[PDB]
RNA sequence: UGGCGAGAGACCGAUAGCGAACAAGUACAGUGAUGGAAAGAUGAAAAGAACUUUGAAAAGAGAGUGAAAAAGUACGUGAAAU
RNA sequence: UAUAUGCCGCCCGUCUUGAAACACGGACCAAGGAGUCUAACGUCUAUGCGAGUGUUUGGGUGUAAAACCCAUACGCGUAAUGAAAGUGAACGUAGGUUGGGGCCUCGCAAGAGGUGCACAAUCGACCGAUCCUGAUGUCUUCGGAUGGAUUUGAGUAAGAGCA
RNA sequence: CUGACGAGUAGGCAGGCGUGGAGGUCAGUGACGAAGCCUAGACCGUAAGGUCGGGUCGAACGGCCUCUAGUGCAGAUCUUGG
């Protein structure tokens, strides 16, 4: 009562049915993974520069 | 009717003629077979007594919580807008209503 | 400046006194609320039938 | 025998007429076709194409939206259209002028507008006030925050709220959403 | 709905949409939840995680009418005054004549802070309070009156 | 146990009755559903108290 | 959802509706507990065919009643298989 | 439409990789005959109202199992988060950057500048938990201010739900 | 008006034909003959099917706008009858 165990037949052209998916890539990415000293640093800078850019220019 | 004085005994025999008070005003015998419009024949107590009932700008409600409802366009004839003179000069002239066949 | 519609005497006969339109005259007529509703409405007498 | 590449004879998915069988709105999309094919202005086929959208595509603009937008540098004097209705806020207490076109108003809505000074405007009153659609404005109600899109692509890690019925403790929280109890998530 | 329903567009097609291979059977999966730690894994783990265990602590005899505490922010707060006074109590915008407000009455247990009530002075009657709202409140110049 | 009877909502019920007695005037509507209104005076038809 | 007395229907219309529209818990089967049918509709009214002839009789053929017996008590219309 | 003639044409349904099959059902005809109703829901539409919504458990009425009118609650929604005690959402035009339909100004036009709702990504702020820091006072060891952190939630960030 | 394209089982969706019954309308048709049945007679629609003529027959039935469903058959060693 022996079967097909594998096939990788009509695999291929399923994907291709729908046209492999390019990753979507964005302006900022996500800062997941980075550093975290860096990222507190980051984070602290961004937060003085914004205020350097709200105060200073009125 | 707006007050009943024998009036319901009085038509209830004859063939077709339904009466029907202010305060009731059935939807099952005013629009039959979902189809809008019936020949309803007021009287002058259920006409001031219709505008009670359902309110106006005027008067308020007398049915808690009830406004009339409002509008989604201002005039039910499009033409008349499209017509009059504000949106006719904003338009391109008009190219002829069946094409000439070229080739 | 609602139309002011005129009453008529029994016979015949329409007398001078008119009465301006109760503003329900000027509601949207809509067909489609009034067939939706006159269907749900229209199922509200029926009895129960079953077999045994 | 052509061979194809993408599908024959695709229906494009977009709307071309309202589902809706309200006769002053098919009345309204009669006339923004035309105003939208004889004044070749951007407006119109932008209020065409929200004509069409449907109750979830159309969520209502509260008028406290409307306070931001005529709170907005330069567009103080510009004359809002909201395709859709506009609902009450009773959290501003502060509310401007100017005019508010839309579909439908609730209750509130017109009496704060009213109360202010302003004009609750129909649609077709604005098309004969502004064919091209001059000096508008367009809001849209926010769509991601109904209580079906908080449910949406629900899977491990993603976050995103599993459809149930009665919450609190003891339903989904067990195993599967602590440390202790398996994994998390 | 009888007659706009498909399995009355399948009269004339043999399987009624059920398909010829994999016939439409009884129950092939089980009946109800069945096979929840089984063949049915990946439908507990993903979109219902956490159904199987305990959590917490037991409470016997559970009564909801103890736990009745309804949140009022101070987004709100005054429409709890009806409509017609709110414009004469927006306006004397002072002590002396402070508008009574008994938040229970409309029945709210705890008073939250969500942003900026007006200048005007308010006797919040209240259950709770929360930190945050009563500084607010406070800042408005009316005071928290604590009632039961 | 058949749901036998329909809810709806009330406001829509006084929306239709509404639109019903909007559509008791002028006479397009009228005159689609038969009723033989060709010769008559001005519609809305109201006639005396007496009646 | 039992008994009696009532009113009704977006139900079924005689292979349906109760098992039962009829002498239906009947005919019938089983030692018994029990099981359990089929079967309605000539015409307005029997006026359901006097009389003659063929045949031993059933019947036929004429005659006749009937709007019509291409309605004759194997009876309304009377399909398909055959 | 019948037949003659030329060429073609194996009985349908079913499982099946594949059946005209030396696979199974089918002698014929008539009638009956198989995804229905309900409880709770999901997604999508349409309608009413919309910071609410829901008349119909019940009451008054009635041309009386229909229609009509209605109080009080109650259900869902308007607030999360913790096992729980409990606490419970604006530093800042409720933010910063990027991309944004549309609108405004200049320009004949192309375009340039401003504004940028929805939505997409991302950095922040705030609310609850967890782990830290733990000051003034102190029914003298209770109490939490401030400051945090690659932790965490189905959160907020001028409400979108109810039927 | 212009252009492209048209295999399809399981399957999905759309536009529709038919049936029993319900609200409306055509002041619809009809014992100077409705419904039904037969009809190598005819017309329309791609098709579901609709329509007419002839015969038979004997009292009810349709078009359209919507509602509702015990709604459509060649097959189930399908049920009952022949």
């Amino acid at each position: 009562a022996k079967s097909k165990n594998h096939t990788a037949h009509n695999q291929t052209r399923k994907a291709h049915r729908n046209g492999i998916k390019k990753p979507k890539t964005y302006k900022y990415p996500s800062l997941k993974g980075v550093d975290p000293k860096f990222r507190r640093n980051h984070k602290h800078a961004l937060h003085g520069t914004a205020k350097a850019l709200a105060a200073a220019k009125k | 009717y707006a007050e009943d004085n024998g009036i319901v005994k009085a038509l209830r025999n004859v063939p077709g003629v339904e009466t029907a008070n202010v305060a009731s005003l059935n939807l099952l015998q005013l629009a039959p077979g979902a189809h809008l419009g019936r020949f309803v024949i007021w009287t002058e107590a259920a006409f001031t007594k219709l505008d009670q009932v359902w309110g106006s700008e005027t008067v308020a409600s007398s049915k808690v919580g009830y406004t009339l409802p409002s509008h989604i366009i201002s005039t039910s004839d499009v033409t008349r807008i499209i017509n009059s003179s504000e949106i006719q000069s904003a338009i391109r002239p008009a190219g002829q209503a069946t094409q000439k066949r070229t080739h | 400046s609602r139309p002011q519609v005129t009453v008529h005497s029994l016979t015949g006969e329409a007398t001078a006194n008119a009465l301006p339109l109760p503003a329900v005259f000027s509601a949207p007529i809509r067909p489609d609320i009034v067939h939706t509703v006159f269907t749900s409405v229209n199922k509200n007498k029926r009895q129960a039938y079953a077999v045994s | 025998g052509i061979d194809h590449t993408s599908k024959q004879h695709k229906r494009s998915g977009h709307r071309t007429a309202p589902k809706s069988d309200n006769v002053y709105l098919k009345l309204l999309v009669k006339l923004y076709t035309f105003l939208a094919r004889r004044t070749d202005a951007p407006f119109n086929k932008v209020v065409l194409k929200a004509l069409f959208l449907s109750k979830i595509n159309r969520p209502p603009v509260s008028v406290s939206r409307i306070a931001r937008a005529l709170k907005q540098e330069g567009a103080a004097n510009k004359t809002v259209v909201v395709v859709g209705t506009v609902t009450d806020d009773a959290r501003i207490f502060e509310f401007p002028k100017t005019t508010v076109a839309a579909l439908r108003f609730t209750a509130g809505a017109r009496a704060k507008i009213v109360k202010a000074g302003g004009e609750c405007i129909t649609l077709d009153q604005l098309a004969v006030r502004a064919p091209k659609g001059q000096n508008t404005l367009i809001l849209r109600g926010p769509r991601n925050s109904r209580e079906a899109v908080r449910h949406f692509g629900m899977g491990p890690h993603k976050g995103k709220a599993p459809r149930i019925l009665s919450t609190g403790r003891k339903f989904e929280r067990a195993r599967g959403r602590r440390r202790s109890k398996g994994f998390k998530v | 709905p009888s007659r706009f329903t498909k399995t009355r567009k399948h009269r004339g097609h043999v399987s009624a949409g059920k398909g010829r291979i994999g016939k439409h059977r009884k129950h092939p999966g089980g009946r109800g939840m069945a096979g929840g730690q089984h063949h049915h894994r990946i439908n507990m783990d993903k979109y219902h995680p956490g159904y199987f265990g305990k959590v917490g602590m037991r409470y016997f005899h559970k009564q909801q009418a103890h736990f009745w505490k309804p949140v009022l922010n101070l987004d709100k707060l005054w429409t709890l005054i009806p409509e017609d006074k709110r414009d004469q109590y927006l306006k004397s915008a002072s002590k002396e004549t402070a508008p009574v407000i008994d938040t229970l009455a409309a029945g709210y247990g705890k008073i939250l802070g969500k942003g900026r009530i007006p200048n005007v002075p308010v006797i919040v009657k209240a259950r709770f309070v929360s930190k945050l709202a009563e500084e607010k409140i406070r800042a408005a110049g009316g005071v928290v009156e604590l009632i039961a | 146990w058949r749901k036998w009877n329909v809810k709806v909502n009330h406001n829509e019920k006084r929306y239709a009755t509404a639109s019903a007695i909007a559509a008791t005037a002028v006479a397009s509507l009228v005159l689609a559903r038969g009723h033989r209104v060709e010769k008559i005076p001005e519609i809305p038809l109201v006639v005396s108290t007496d009646l």
